[PDB]
């Protein structure tokens, strides 16, 4: 189990660990979190009382680095850092330990939903749509767009997710205009799995990561990200079987963790009702159907 | 954007342009057959693509073997126009090919959109308008070239025949689309206001009649005429 410790907390605030949060007060004695899962990415996340607008956050991973959150009062937010001496380090964590300043991962036994959530999710990859080299944390905001939406405009504060586009000549073999557009099986399986991507994995874990900032930041060129690769392969009439069963239980534990009230900004009525009742896979997404019926029947 | 009343005029500047209306290009007759079920039996159709400031009208014959053992033709139908278009525009010198292509029925959209993915310079757009092309098959010349062609066949015709040499691009598109709303509501009153004089003939090389201007004015009452009435027969008023 893994630690962030925090200097301190100068500035009311909510913070979020993965799916789980709590609020801190201005100057409330808050030294971080401990017990934190080893073997998985982790995101700590903000939203401070005065200013709502912007939430933002760090993906991390413990097994790259001592890190820990400093309030920087020019820049106005909780930073993280990254700590190269250890046993300076090691100190810090034994002291707020004793002094029980921290809270703890509050993980149940029985829950896998964050494993759930990112299974295919790697730091190495979330580095390179997310670029920062000095770092080996990560930075999203709310605000930051997309690769795909500065095309349609600082490029170092990007999301440079694969760019999908059902509509261009990646997408559209000469002499094949129906045959593609209409079955995006060369497109997916050709262009993306073998051209992009390599495996079945790494587009899974863009995939859960465009979701994860979707959710937790409201981050819009997130969302579009994620409806996109959703109807990609919905929209394949030839897709490898593990993979569509994987893809439903991915989704269904997408669709379980989202927040009810907002389900309205962040699923596409379009892209949904066309995945689960008019596209070629809209047959095997038993479990992902089941839950979004019995969740969201409005949106359907 | 879309093409509507409120930019009528665009049709009549110096930007090249196209229509392409895809009504025609599969056509259908229903029977029954000898079990007492229903079948279609295709018909040879036509995509209309008109210049409207030069009357310049690119038909492209649909023969039915286009359509043999195809599935979902409706479908086909609409990505066939677009590969003919795409390929019609690809065969014109750069000069000459069109800078907006307006579709008269937004199901062509996305299907002429990626036929011109080569093209991103050509804006492709739907209209408001509810333009009455469908009715080219009621001019006789051209339902002629098209039923009696037996393959693929690519015909040239200037619908406006010499009206360009006495009036403007406006007034000629503007008697074309009142012809052939007249023909869409009732083809049989409209052709008899056409033809009732046999003194005035269609030239070999036109597809209306040799009208004077003051026959003209006549004509386009008449038809401004009959499209009022069909609408009180049916409407009752
Ligand atoms: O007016 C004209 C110009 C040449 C043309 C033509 C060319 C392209 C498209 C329609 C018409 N060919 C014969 C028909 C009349 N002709
Ligand atoms: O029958 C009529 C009356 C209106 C119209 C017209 C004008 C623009 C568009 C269509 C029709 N005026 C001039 C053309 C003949 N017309």
């Amino acid at each position: 189990m893994n630690t962030v410790p925090f200097t301190s907390a100068p500035i009311e605030v909510t913070i979020g660990i993965d799916q789980y949060s709590f609020n801190v007060k201005e100057n409330q004695p808050f030294h971080g979190i401990k017990d934190i899962p080893i073997g998985h990415v982790h995101v700590i996340h903000f939203q401070h009382a005065d200013n709502s607008s912007m939430r933002y956050g760090y993906w991390f991973d413990c097994r790259m680095g001592n890190f820990y959150i400093q309030y920087d009062p020019k820049d106005g937010l909780y930073k993280m850092m990254e700590e190269r001496d250890g046993a300076k380090f090691e100190n810090i964590v034994h002291n707020f330990k004793e002094r029980q300043m921290m809270v703890s991962y509050p993980k149940i036994d029985e829950d896998d939903t964050w494993y759930n959530l990112t299974e295919f999710v790697q730091m190495d990859k979330i580095r390179k749509i997310v670029r920062k080299d000095e770092n080996q944390f990560s930075y999203v905001d709310s605000s930051m767009t997309t690769v795909q939406e500065n095309e349609l405009s600082d490029p170092a504060h990007s999301l440079n997710y694969t760019v999908i586009n059902f509509k261009s000549r990646e997408a559209i073999r000469p002499g094949h205009e129906m045959e593609d557009f209409l079955d995006k099986s060369y497109y997916l399986n050709t262009v993306m799995l073998q051209g992009i991507f390599k495996n079945s994995s790494n587009y899974f874990g863009e995939l859960q990561f465009a979701f994860l900032n979707a959710m937790f930041f409201g981050n819009y060129g997130s969302s579009l990200q994620w409806h996109a690769m959703i109807e990609l392969i919905c929209s394949s009439a030839t897709v490898p079987k593990h993979m569509l069963d994987k893809l439903d239980e991915i989704l269904y534990y997408q669709i379980k963790t989202l927040p009810e009230q907002y389900s309205d900004i962040l699923l596409n009525e379009r892209v949904w009702n066309i995945c689960l009742y008019s596209s070629f896979q809209k047959n095997s997404l038993h479990n992902t159907e089941k839950i979004m019926e019995n969740k969201y029947p409005e949106l359907l | 954007g879309a093409m509507n009343s409120s930019n009528y005029a665009e049709l009549f500047n110096n930007d090249i342009k196209l229509f392409v209306d895809d009504t025609n290009v599969y056509r259908v007759t229903v029977h029954k057959t000898f079990e007492g079920n229903v079948a279609t039996k295709a018909i040879n159709g036509c995509i209309f693509t008109l210049n409207p400031k030069t009357g310049h009208l690119f038909l492209k014959i649909i023969h039915t073997s286009v359509w043999a053992g195809q599935k979902r033709l409706s479908q086909l139908a609409k990505w066939k126009t677009a590969e003919e278009v795409s390929a019609l525009v690809r065969s014109l010198p750069k000069e000459e090919q069109p800078k907006q292509i307006i579709v008269t029925r937004k199901a062509m959209l996305d299907p002429l959109e990626v036929h011109m993915l080569d093209f991103p310079n050509i804006a492709i757009r739907p209209t408001e308008l509810r333009l009455p092309f469908s009715a080219a098959m009621s001019i006789d010349k051209l339902s002629d070239v098209v039923m009696k062609a037996t393959e693929p066949q690519m015909v040239l015709f200037n619908i406006y025949d010499d009206w360009l040499d006495r009036i403007s691009s406006y007034t000629a598109f503007s008697r074309l689309t009142l012809l052939l709303r007249a023909l869409k509501t009732n083809e049989e009153s409209a052709k008899m206001i056409l033809l009732s004089d046999p003194t005035i003939t269609i030239k070999s090389y036109h597809l209306w009649p040799s009208f004077t201007d003051e026959q003209w004015i006549t004509i386009e009452s008449q038809m401004r005429d009959l499209i009022l009435t069909e609408y009180g027969r049916k409407y009752n008023v």
